[PDB]
């Protein structure tokens, strides 16, 4: 029960209600770096609870390196246990992720877990 | 979703 590991329902707690005291565990999914200019480079997640994705997780740039060593990859599991939401001029939220431990790495996990659908904001 | 232009602003 793979899906048991991941703190299913924090996406819809975040998006919903700004909980932001939960330390919830979610499984990467996918990450990219952003479009920058003349600065350190930026990282956007896709991440999943089990039951939700989400491609607006945004990793504050402290967090580089975690990329950049491939500590955090696709599939890997994670505790965020710092995060902040940023909403923009349009309406769209934005996770920034501060603070998180991976828990599992990538090759450990191996697989996306479950089948999340992408969360309707 | 959000576009890169969008999501740093």
């Amino acid at each position: 029960h793979m899906v048991g590991q991941l703190s299913r329902g924090a996406i819809a707690a975040i998006m919903q209600k700004g909980d932001t005291n939960i330390k919830p565990i979610l499984q990467v999914i996918n990450i990219r770096p952003i479009t920058t200019g003349n600065s350190p480079p930026r990282y956007r997640l896709l991440m999943s609870d089990g039951l939700n994705t989400l491609s607006s997780f945004m990793l504050a740039t402290q967090l580089n390196p975690l990329v950049e060593e491939e500590q955090l990859s696709s599939n890997c599991v994670c505790q965020i246990h710092r995060f902040i939401v940023n909403t923009l001029k349009d309406g769209r939220r934005v996770v920034i992720l501060m603070e998180l431990e991976v828990l599992k790495s990538a090759e450990a996990v191996g697989v996306k877990i479950g089948n999340p659908v992408p969360y309707n904001e | 979703e959000i576009p890169d232009e969008l999501i740093i602003e």
